């Protein structure tokens, strides 16, 4: 699944 | 920052008929082909349920009455039929874009038959006067519209300053308003008095809708 | 299957740090998004952050130099801190899952008041609303803070026919009634009880609603 960092979703 | 926009602040339908709410949002809220853009219904008391995840997709245990729609930076929430449960208020929010926000609210009530209110009205408790202090109550309960105003009398003669007034939201069963009103005085100053009175003012009647008791 | 359940004080002082916990059952806080949410008496919602299943963190800007948000894998708990709070911090206080199945904050707890002041803890009073086929009976609890106060009927066995409205604040405190209505061929025959509950003052308080 995607990953959250810093309120924005994303693969890696 | 980021903002979503709500349209319109609320709106009444019928049963069996459709509601639209929008949510646009300052800027795009895609990322990855999803739309990050989720639709809540909150009802007093209770925290807010997931209705509808990635503007298309139904929760489970949500039913097919709703539906959203949308991508990039205008949405769309649709009940369609209204039914008597969803008197509630409807958020969209946005978790992909920092920072996270949810929008304003949209506030759906639900038409029905104009009901009148059943009201009672209540003495000072002798446990109250022991403390010095004197309410009177009255309850205008299950009436539809909303709209509602009340005065209180004492002799015959309105009393503005004392009254403590709260609304319930609309019924989710029956789509009715409840109000309660009291009326605070010294016990040194209800005692000088006779007759109190709470004066409901609603469509139903054209006439004031009179309770009262007698010290 | 998840559940979440917030506690902690109902009343924190200006200038000192609201703590509150979620307590998670049903699954593990090693996989997911833990967040809270705050719904203002205004009633905006606004995020305030995450611990993730990692123990990365995010944090809403409007706060992210108060705010810490930490957890405790052995007890299934993560907590909230907000440092150096004002009245206006006031706020219904939710933690909220945020799993990948969905992407949105898909499992929510009941929610819990936090009011911000300096006012004092007031246990409240509870007075009997007594006077056809129906009668309506209540009772009138004045003079508390801070909110909430809870109210049932019989211990809950009386549950439709009820009206509780929202509690009003007045100088620093906060009056609240609630009606029940039932068969007059029940009371004064059976009895009719109002059960208010104000843990923040740790009362409880019965009101045998007896006639007039």
């Amino acid at each position: 699944q995607l990953i959250n960092t810093n309120g924005s979703w994303h693969v890696n | 920052n980021i903002v979503l926009t709500q349209s319109p602040v609320s709106l009444a339908v019928s049963l069996g008929q459709r509601a639209t709410i929008s949510c646009r949002a300052s800027e795009s809220v895609d990322g990855y082909g999803n739309s990050f853009l989720h639709w809540f219904q909150q009802k007093p008391g209770q925290p807010p349920k997931l209705l509808i995840y990635l503007a298309s997709n139904l929760n489970s245990g949500v039913p097919a009455r709703f539906s959203g729609s949308g991508s990039r930076t205008d949405f769309t929430l649709t009940i369609d039929p209204v039914e008597a449960d969803d008197a509630a208020t409807y958020y969209c929010q946005q978790n992909n874009v920092d920072p996270w926000t949810f929008g304003g609210g949209t506030k759906l009530e639900i038409k029905r038959a104009d009901a009148a209110p059943t009201v009672s009205i209540f003495p000072p408790s002798s446990e109250q006067l022991t403390s010095g202090g004197a309410s009177v109550v009255c309850f205008l309960n299950n009436f539809y519209p909303k709209d509602i105003n009340v005065k209180w009398k004492i002799d015959g003669s309105e009393r503005q300053n004392g009254v403590l007034n709260s609304w319930t939201d609309q019924d989710s069963k029956d789509s009715t308003y409840s109000m309660s009103s009291t009326l605070t005085l010294t016990k040194d100053e209800y005692e000088r008095h006779n007759s109190y009175t709470c004066e409901a003012t609603h469509k139903t009647s054209t006439s004031p809708i009179v309770k009262s008791f007698n010290r | 299957e998840v559940q979440l359940q917030e506690s902690g004080p109902s009343l924190v002082k200006p200038s000192q740090t609201l703590s509150l916990t979620c307590s998670v059952t049903g699954d593990s806080i090693t996989s997911g998004y833990w967040n809270w949410i705050r719904k203002f008496p205004g009633n905006k919602l606004e995020y305030m952050g995450y611990i993730s299943y990692s123990g990365s963190t995010y944090y809403n800007l409007s706060l992210r130099s108060r705010i810490s948000i930490t957890r405790d894998t052995s007890k299934n708990q993560y907590y909230l801190q907000l440092n150096s709070v004002t009245t206006e911090d006031t706020a219904t206080y939710y933690c909220a899952l945020i799993t990948t199945t969905t992407y949105a904050m898909d499992y929510w707890g009941q929610g819990t008041s936090v009011t911000v002041s300096s006012a004092k803890t007031t246990p409240p009073s509870v007075y009997p609303l007594a006077p056809n086929s129906m009668v309506t009976l209540g009772c009138l609890v004045k003079g508390y803070f801070p909110e909430p106060v809870t109210v049932t009927w019989n211990s809950g066995s009386l549950s439709s026919g009820v009206h509780t409205f929202p509690a009003v604040l007045q100088s620093d405190l906060y009056t609240l009634s609630s009606s029940v209505t039932v068969p007059s061929s029940t009371w004064p025959s059976e009895t009719v009880t109002c059960n208010v509950a104000h843990p923040a003052s740790s009362t409880k308080v019965d009101k045998k609603i007896v006639p007039r």
